[PDB]
């Protein structure tokens, strides 16, 4: 009545799993925040970068001190900067003294 | 350690999740709800099916593609991030997801009872409040700053209220003004002083008001106050605007949260020790309703006493993620897309957590921020388990989606649908058609299934002749069917057994092996004999072969379940190999005798000789070849090579008559010489009429005293001679042999005019109307009887139907009757029987009238046999999930109790009338004393077999009372020991150290169902045998007696009421609503009044519960009468079943004792444990003092038996698969896996047969005298 077919995306082959002639391997080991060792087998042939992501939760740096880098992370977009963009020194400053001015006769009396 | 999972497994043991754990197994943490992309169908980057998480998508291929080689192994890639392994990893690669904020389970809140309430001692609907955020709790509040802030706050808070008194009388004296300026501004204008005084209301109104607000406000003080003198910790807060006010007042000396954080700082902040100690305190000392909430609490908290298992794991910090390959992205050719709906949910869960996160972190006021907070607690709840709080989350068409615990619960979980069976390879099925010149061990096969079946095989051999030098060559050969393959394929085929089923299955013999032979055909030929133990018959039944591989497989095909191998049935050890219908036919028809027949021996002398002898039985069977002799005359042959009976041997040669040799005479037939040289050289002559119980007598005896290789070449000669002989017997059906009783009008004139009388007088008005069909249907029922003698009277005896009916071929006197003579009556649907009745037989044809009444009987037997035979499936079903681990285990018990039994009871004129229950009580048991006749001698020791020769020697001997030695007695630990149960019957010899006797005992009762009729209200069919097994109170409850002594047998109106006698001076037994529906019980007679009782004599006549006999004749009768009772109803039906198989279900039924004194051991009352636990209880804490543990024997249902198990992975697959892994997840309970349901779910070898260490650890190796040889 009704009998399909289908595969997943994805190919399947057939080799031998042989376990001594393999690629060259470096060990490399990378460092979060709250010390936790992640221990990243790389190729012998391989750059290793700084940082990288791990099971952690966040992307743990290298355990050197040679790339500490921390520079390039900012907030674009804060309260105060919008505020600015639209608003004057002096409008502001003259709003924050009126506000000031009656919260003195307000709790002064 | 489960992480490289080796081939040996212990104990498998289930506990509770924590975050550490979780964050331990996952591979990455999931924070897109992104799967694939919508044109390059390529899995995306920390979704779903991440690839650096859930490893890669083809063998060995990273997702850049440069490292593409196996030399690459176990190398992550920079660039792509993926580890470069197999594609195998996405079934078990975990992730998790990480929380913002915390949530609880849904097992641990909302399953009642619930076990955070049970423990933290709150009420679940106000539980609910506090994990839904609809209400405030407080977590802790100081008690020494607040011990001291009591004072100096109460006199900062009677100076708060001072000055709200004096704004109270400023408004007040204010509002008064007014009202005096009112009182000044009318009465100063001399009008009508009516609307004068509606200002003075108003202004007195008004300071009535002004002061009712103030003192609300007073009293919301008085409140703020008086709370937070009662602040306690687990206090819910309501109304957040008052906990404002708290906050703002008195906000300080305290801390409150509010959800599941709050929970889990309440469960962080909980030492239990000290509520156990509380508890223990209060369940020792007190009681009642507190006590009963202690215990049941008491529970839990001694469970989490005893486990080194932390509390915190109700809470949850990072749900774990299933891996890929369980939830498939599968496509279709042709674009089309499926998922298994736990993507949704999922991906719904992440869409929550990463929008309270962006919440978090951009600061929001608490309305957005919790009701985001309870929206992702209700989609974790969705996600557990979809359906239990609210409503179920649906999807298109309306469907709820199918949550994680349903893939687990109900009947289409991974505990039942993928548990009853699976399909298999090498499998095969056809039609099967009748085999008659094959051996038994023999089975057809159709060669185009048998080249399907051997295929491997087959290749592997014709390669090895270079018939095709490659195995893609060898394929397409056997594609092409070339001639070769079948020279090669007998070579392949011979001595390589086979199995064969026909569904359904019933029994043990339903599955045989059998060795195969080729069959040009398309039709599995089968050997005749074989079809009773199948069930088969040919009107286009089919079987299905399966094929063992391994070298243990072929090994237990050929010597455990080889069809030669199986003759004798387990349930009873009557044969299944005797020769049926047909053969049965033949037999009867050679063995008969006539007189009168052509050459008989006569002794006319005078003039001639006898002329009747004959020297040998080829002379005879020279002279019946010619015209002279009949098979079936009378003459006296002078055997040579058979053996004579016993008395002939013992009055001739006296003992050393060893006839290899010599010679005798003997007045047979030659039938009867023609047939008992089938029977083996030893064997005595028998010279009998081979009557079907004969044939099984022969053969019983047979297999009892021979091997079975002889029974079974005995049994294949004699269904040869059967069939040749039962196709000359000139057994034909024709309208001629079918004869009309001659007296059949005068019989129904008879009958009817009385019949006629009792309508006439129905008709005058002088009885009513049931009692007219009474009458009528007792008229009728003698008129069946009488034509149904008259016919039985007028039959002569070589008619070919009376023939078929007396050899015991087939049929009953029942159907002739009906097919020659009267139908009788015919019933209702509702099941009543018609008063009409039909007179005609189908001989003569019936009318339109009758044969439409004849419908309603025939088309309600229809239903009502599939009906039966549901539910004695059903009834299998429990009685294997409940026996399903009694095993043999030790040799010997070496006990010296044991079950007596009755064998023969003495006549009151004095002699053994022998008792027709041995067979299925008496025989195969151990005995467990020695059985010594009047003082004397012994006659049979202890451990005997307790076979025919034995019961002779007994019964010679003149005794009755032997104490038997059985199962009920056993004292092993789990299981039974060899010895005590006795011979096994599908043997015949005692029991090996593996037998699994709980299925065969299970198989073995429920296996005759679909033959047990009830009657034409009290329950006497097989619904009896199903309330007996669940040991319900029967309807028809007749009572028993409480005590001895005389009774005062005493009736009231309509229904009765008797007191008994006691001769103990108690007080008077009284027996109170005796109704109407029953009647006096009949014993030894009426029931009399001043009769002598006994004390557990049944009172009514009908059916006592059995918790009432085990309350007072104890553990013992209560046996005795549940084994007779059942036993009762398949000797209704002539089906006999050995005792020994409801034995063991009885001894299952009792394994259990309640408690009613928990006293200083452990437990709770009212709670049930295994006797065997209780017996080790009041030994091990009896010591340095006694300790109180009173216990009662408790006899319980198979139901209630089988679910209060020990090992849970076993007790999951029944019901409540949520509930039973809960409870135990706080347990700890670690498994055992000692059963044989649990060991066929984790698909290691069961721990029965094959499987112990006894059987499995066998070292083979040459003897060294034939090491030398090679
Ligand atoms: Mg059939
Ligand atoms: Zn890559
Ligand atoms: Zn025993």
């Amino acid at each position: 009545d009704r009998v399909l077919r289908g595969s997943r995306l994805g190919a399947v082959s057939y080799e031998t799993d042989r376990n001594h002639d393999l690629a060259p391997r470096q060990i490399a080991r990378y460092r979060t925040d709250n010390g936790e060792e992640f221990e990243v087998p790389f190729a012998d042939d391989a750059e290793i970068p700084g940082t990288w992501l791990c099971r952690n939760g966040m992307e743990g740096t290298l355990i050197e001190g040679d790339l500490p880098e921390p520079k390039k992370v900012k907030p674009p977009r804060t309260h105060w900067d919008m505020l600015l963009e639209r608003r004057s020194i002096e409008e502001l400053e003259e709003l924050l003294k009126e506000r000031l001015e009656l919260i003195r006769s307000r709790r002064r009396g | 350690g489960a992480m490289l999972d080796v081939n040996f497994f212990d104990e498998l043991r289930i506990g509770l999740a924590t975050a550490e754990d979780i964050r331990q197994w996952s591979y990455g943490e999931v924070k897109k709800p992104e799967t694939i992309n919508y044109r390059t169908l390529k899995p995306e980057k920390d979704g779903l099916f991440c690839e650096k998480i859930f490893g890669p998508t083809r063998d060995w291929e990273c997702y850049c593609g440069k490292y593409k080689r196996v030399r690459f192994k176990g190398i992550i890639c920079e660039r792509c991030g993926v580890e470069v392994t197999r594609a195998k990893v996405r079934r078990e690669r975990m992730g998790h997801i990480e929380l913002a904020a915390p949530v609880t389970h849904i097992w641990y809140f909302k399953g009642v009872p619930s076990r955070l309430g049970y423990l933290l001692d709150l009420a679940p609907k106000d539980l609910e409040k506090i994990i839904y955020f609809a209400a405030y709790v407080i977590t802790s509040v100081d008690e020494e700053m607040r011990h001291n802030e009591l004072s100096t706050l109460e006199a900062e808070m009677a100076v708060e209220r001072k000055a709200v008194e004096d704004q109270r009388d400023g408004e007040l004296e204010a509002r008064a003004q007014k009202l005096e300026a009112d009182l000044a501004e009318l009465e100063a204008e001399g009008a009508k002083a009516d609307a004068r005084r509606k200002v003075r209301d108003g202004g007195e109104r008004e300071m009535r008001q002004i002061r009712d607000r103030a003192q609300r406000e007073l009293d919301r003080l008085e409140d703020i106050w008086s709370t937070f003198t009662k602040l306690a910790p687990k206090q819910l807060i309501v109304d957040e605007n008052l906990y404002r006010e708290l906050v703002d007042r008195y906000g300080e000396y305290f801390t409150g949260a509010m959800g599941a954080e709050s929970i889990q700082k309440l469960i962080e902040n909980f030492d239990i020790d000290a509520e156990a100690e509380s508890l223990r305190d209060v369940i020792r000392n007190g009681k009642g309703q507190k006590k009963l909430r202690a215990l049941k609490r008491l529970k839990v908290v001694a469970a989490f006493q005893q486990s080194g298992n932390s509390p915190m794991g109700m809470v949850l910090d990072a749900v774990p993620v299933i891996p890929p390959e369980l939830r498939p992205m599968v496509q279709l050719d042709g674009g089309r897309f499926a998922t298994s709906d736990l993507n949704d949910l999922y991906r719904r869960v992440i869409n929550r957590n990463n929008r309270l996160k962006r919440l978090i972190d951009l600061g929001a006021p608490e309305i957005i921020v919790n009701n985001e907070k309870r929206m992702l607690q209700e989609s974790v709840d969705a996600l557990f388990d979809n359906g239990r709080r609210g409503r179920p989350v649906t999807g298109p068409g309306n469907r709820p989606l199918k949550s994680l615990s349903d893939l687990l619960k109900g009947k289409q979980g991974r505990f039942r649908q993928n548990l009853l069976g699976k399909r298999v390879d090498y499998s095969g099925r056809s039609v099967i058609v009748v085999g008659p010149q094959l051996k038994l061990h023999q089975c057809g096969l159709p060669k185009l299934m048998a080249l399907e079946l051997f295929k491997p095989f087959v290749m592997k051999r014709l390669v090895d002749l270079n018939h095709a030098q490659n195995i893609k060559s060898a394929k397409r050969m056997v594609e092409r069917q070339r001639p070769q393959v079948w020279d090669v394929l007998e070579e392949v085929i011979a001595e390589h057994p086979v199995l064969l089923n026909r569904a359904p299955t019933l029994h043990r013999l339903g599955i045989q092996a059998f060795e195969p032979m080729l069959v040009e055909g398309k039709a599995i030929q089968l050997h005749p004999l074989v079809c009773e133990a199948f069930n088969a018959d040919f009107d286009g039944d089919q079987m299905a072969v399966h094929l063992p591989l391994s070298a243990e497989a072929q090994a237990e095909a050929r010597i455990l379940m080889l069809s030669s191998n199986n003759i004798l049935s387990p349930a009873s050890g009557r044969p299944l190999a005797m020769p049926r219908l047909d053969m049965v036919t033949g037999l009867y028809y050679l063995t008969t005798e006539v007189p009168g027949d052509t050459g008989e021996y006569q002794p006319a002398s005078g003039d001639h000789p006898e002329t009747g002898v004959y020297s040998s039985p080829a002379e005879a069977i020279m002279a019946a070849d010619r015209g002279v002799l009949s098979v079936r005359a009378k003459i006296k042959v002078r055997l040579t090579q058979l053996r004579p009976p016993v008395e002939i041997e013992a009055e001739l040669f006296g003992h050393s008559g060893w006839q290899p040799g010599d010679a005798w005479m003997a007045e047979t037939t030659l039938g009867r010489v023609m047939f008992n040289e089938l029977l083996p050289l030893g064997y005595p002559f028998v010279n009998k009429q081979m009557h079907k119980k004969v044939q099984a007598a022969i053969i019983n005896d047979l297999a009892e005293r021979y091997p079975m290789i002889v029974v079974a070449q005995t049994v294949d000669k004699l269904k040869d001679a059967g069939f040749y002989w039962a196709t000359r017997s000139g057994v034909t059906v024709s309208m001629a042999d079918v004869l009309v009783p001659p007296r059949k009008k005068e019989i129904l004139d008879h009958y009817e005019e009385r019949a006629d009388k009792v309508e006439k007088q129905f008709q005058r008005g002088a009885l009513n109307h049931d009692e007219r069909n009474e009458a009528l249907v007792e008229i009728w029922k003698e008129a069946t009887d009488e034509v149904g003698q008259a016919l039985r009277e007028h039959y002569p005896d070589d008619n070919p139907i009376i023939t078929i009916v007396d050899s015991g071929a087939t049929g009953n006197f029942t159907q002739t009757r009906t097919l020659a003579g009267m139908k009788g009556l015919v019933t209702n649907p509702k099941g009543e029987f018609i008063p009409r009745p039909v007179k005609s037989s189908f001989r003569e044809g019936l009318t339109v009238l009758e044969y439409f009444i004849n419908t309603h009987g025939a088309r309600k037997g229809l239903a009502d046999t599939a009906l039966r035979t549901a539910d004695s499936g059903y009834l299998t079903r429990r009685l294997v999930d409940v026996s399903q681990d009694v095993i043999v285990r030790e040799h010997d018990c070496q006990t010296e109790r044991g079950i007596v039994v009755e064998l023969a009871e003495r006549a009151p004129d004095g002699t053994l009338i022998r008792d027709p229950y041995i067979e299925t009580s008496a025989y195969a048991r151990t005995l467990g004393t020695d059985a010594v006749d009047e003082a004397g001698n012994v006659i049979v020791e202890r451990g005997q077999d307790l076979g025919d020769p034995e019961i002779d020697a007994l019964l010679a001997a003149g005794i009755t009372q032997v104490k038997v030695r059985s199962v009920l007695t056993c004292a092993t630990s789990t299981g039974v020991c060899a010895t005590c149960y006795g011979r096994s019957m599908a043997t015949g010899k005692l029991v090996d150290i593996g037998e699994a006797v709980g299925i065969v005992a299970a198989q073995s009762i429920g296996e005759p169902g679909t033959q047990l009729t009830m009657r034409t209200d009290i329950t006497g069919g097989l619904p009896r045998v199903q309330e007996l097994f669940e040991a319900r109170v029967p309807r028809g409850k007749a009572p028993i007696a409480d005590v001895t002594g005389r009774v005062r047998l005493e009736d009231g109106e309509r229904f009765y009421k008797i007191t008994i006698v006691p001769d103990d001076g108690g007080e008077e037994v009284v027996y109170d609503k005796i109704s109407k529906r029953q009647r006096l019980r009949v014993f030894k007679r009426v029931l009399s009044d001043g009769d002598h009782v006994e004390v557990g004599q049944q009172l009514m006549e009908g059916s006592a519960d059995p918790h009432e006999v085990l309350r007072v004749q104890g553990p013992r009768e209560v046996q005795i009468h549940l084994v007779r009772e059942v036993q009762e109803v398949y000797r209704a039906q002539g089906v006999s079943i050995h005792d020994k198989h409801i034995e063991v279900i009885v001894r299952q039924m009792l394994r259990r004792v309640t408690i009613i004194d928990s006293g200083s051991t452990e437990f709770l009352p009212g709670s049930l444990i295994d006797r065997a636990e209780f017996e080790a209880e009041n030994r091990r804490v009896v010591a340095e003092g006694g300790e109180p543990a009173a216990g009662r024997p408790v006899l319980m249902g198979i139901t209630k038996a089988s679910l209060a198990t020990d090992s849970w992975l076993s007790a999951a697959s029944f019901q409540e698969t949520t509930r039973v892994l809960t409870d135990a997840a706080i347990n700890c309970r670690s498994d055992k896996l000692n059963g044989l349901k649990e060991n066929v779910i984790i698909g290691k070898l069961i721990p029965a047969g094959t499987g112990i260490n006894r059987y499995r650890n066998i070292a083979v190796q040459p003897t060294e005298e034939a090491r030398a040889a090679a």
